[PDB]
């Protein structure tokens, strides 16, 4: 896309302010699942997500890969259990997507986080 | 003296802009209605809407 550098700068100086002004993020983005198939026109899309049950039950028109999987950027990716040193041995884990907020007046910023283990309370 | 000139209505071309039928019991008959149903076409689009 065309001026997508800009247009990334903006949205950072977006949630830089949405944190400085108390109406943090977490209140303005609901999570849908993992997309899988799109018709695009110019400029507008109409993409399609998963919403309960396991990915792969799905069906894309790739025709190469049918199913899918889940991908993260694994810069992100943050494990806890293996980090904690729970001595847990892995089986099935749960998965979260996590905000951490910093709060000095026009010194602040945002950080992602997609967390995994078997804490069913993360607190 | 002078004769009658009779005239039929089904003679006429104007009959054939509507259909006739004696009811001979339409005395009683309160509103009457008719029913129509129509099925529109429709042609396949395509795109994101």
């Amino acid at each position: 896309d065309r001026r997508t550098a800009a247009r990334l700068e903006r949205f950072a100086t977006v949630l830089r302010a949405m944190i400085r002004s108390h109406v943090f993020p977490h209140r303005a983005l609901h999570v849908l699942g993992g997309l899988l198939g799109h018709v695009t026109q110019d400029r507008l899309a109409s993409v399609t997500c998963v919403a309960r049950g396991d990915q792969e039950a799905a069906r894309t028109n790739d025709m190469a890969a049918r199913r899918s999987q889940v991908h993260v950027p694994a810069c992100a990716l943050m494990d806890v259990d293996r980090e904690l040193r729970l001595g847990g041995d892995d089986g099935l884990r749960f998965a979260y997507l996590v905000f951490v907020y910093t709060q000095r007046h026009r010194r602040e910023a945002l950080r992602v986080h997609v967390a995994v283990s078997r804490l069913p309370e993360l607190g | 003296c002078s004769t009658l000139s009779l005239v039929r209505f089904l003679e006429l071309g104007l009959s054939v802009a509507c259909v006739c039928t004696k009811f001979p019991e339409l005395s009683y008959v309160a509103e009457g209605t008719i029913q129509f149903e129509v099925q529109q076409p429709m042609i396949a689009r395509d795109g994101p809407h």
